[PDB]
């Protein structure tokens, strides 16, 4: 059973380089894709983007992709980096699997499958304010 | 006078396409293939796009 | 963000606020505030393993139907926040989940 522990620093200066990283246990490493999510205060549920197990990362427009992510291979970690940081984008962080489902609507030749991805675990969260 | 144009496409947007069986059409085909090597000297008959 | 209230003691369908352009597979999370969120209805079809039947989903038969979510009464499971999460072929991976949706019970 996974045991979903996450590392939090808990306090990250501002521009500052950031190790946030979720633990798993007792789980194949490339199973499922590995993705992560960070709520912000008052605000709904927010998905960055996920990281494929091929080690190709996708990235939220928004963030500018200023998060790096390498899964760590000795320590089943999903290690992320965040640089230039704010007060504004620091909040609870969650760590998560991704199954990744195709629906197909016609003919699969031509091409009209879409990927969806669905969360089959969530994470505990750890809470990172600036200091 | 009245002209009638393509607005949107409720749903999925699909591309338009023709089923033919492949068992059916080859069958024919090999048909066709010797009926044409009757009539051209028995060489190899190549359909070519 | 604008919870919906629900019948005490009674079964209640939430409707997804947004609208699929084309043929759709939902994704359903009931997140559980200083825990783990648990999935509720992948495919809006079935239920993932260990979850049980309260939560359902319409199918996607047709088009002119609406996704909804299926909730068995009022608890403190129910009372947390879920998501309604489309995906449609026209719009793409969908990045943000969208609005919450809250269940509240009193008296
Ligand atoms: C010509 O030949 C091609 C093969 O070369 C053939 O292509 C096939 O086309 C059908 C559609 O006509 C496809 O069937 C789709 O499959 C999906 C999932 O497998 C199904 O969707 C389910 O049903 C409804 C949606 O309508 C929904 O309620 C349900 O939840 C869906 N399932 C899930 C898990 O979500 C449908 O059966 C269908 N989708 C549609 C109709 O939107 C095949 O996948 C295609 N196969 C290949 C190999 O491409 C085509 O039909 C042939 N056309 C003719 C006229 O003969
Ligand atoms: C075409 O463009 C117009 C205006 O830019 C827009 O109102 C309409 O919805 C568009 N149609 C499609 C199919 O994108
Ligand atoms: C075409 O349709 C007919 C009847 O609708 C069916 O018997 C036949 O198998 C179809 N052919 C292909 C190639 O799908």
């Amino acid at each position: 059973q996974v045991q979903l522990q996450e590392s939090g620093p808990g306090l990250v200066k501002p521009s500052e380089t950031l190790s946030v990283t979720c633990s798993v246990s007792g789980d194949s490493m490339n199973n499922y894709y590995w993705t992560w999510i960070r709520q912000s205060p008052g605000k709904g549920l927010e998905w960055i983007g996920y990281i494929s197990d091929r080690e190709s990362a996708t990235y939220n427009p928004s963030l500018n992709s200023r998060v790096v992510i390498s899964r760590d291979t000795s320590k089943n970690q999903l290690s992320l980096k965040l640089n230039s940081v704010t007060p504004a984008d620091t909040a609870v962080y969650y760590c998560a699997t991704a199954r990744r489902g195709q629906r197909i609507y016609g003919v699969v030749s031509f091409g009209e499958f879409f990927y969806y991805y669905s969360m089959d675990v969530w994470g505990k969260g750890t809470t990172v304010t600036v200091s | 006078q009245v002209f009638y144009k393509t607005g949107d496409i409720i749903g999925d947007i699909r591309k338009a396409y023709c089923n033919i069986s492949g068992a059916q059409w080859h069958k024919v085909l090999g048909r066709v293939a010797n009926k044409l090597k009757e009539h051209f000297n028995n060489k190899t008959i190549v359909f070519k796009p | 963000v604008r919870p919906l209230s629900v019948a005490l003691g009674e079964t209640a369908r939430i409707s997804c606020g947004r609208q699929a352009l084309g043929s759709r597979a939902v994704q359903w999370y009931q997140h559980r505030p200083g825990q783990a969120p648990i999935l509720l209805i992948y495919n809006n079809q079935d239920r993932p393993s260990g979850i049980p039947e309260r939560f359902s989903g319409t199918p996607d038969i047709n088009f002119g139907t609406r996704a909804t979510l299926t909730i068995s009464g009022v608890e403190a499971g129910d009372e947390a926040d879920y998501y309604c999460h489309m995906w449609d072929s026209r719009s793409g991976f969908s990045w943000s989940f969208g609005g919450a949706t809250r269940l509240t019970v009193l008296g």
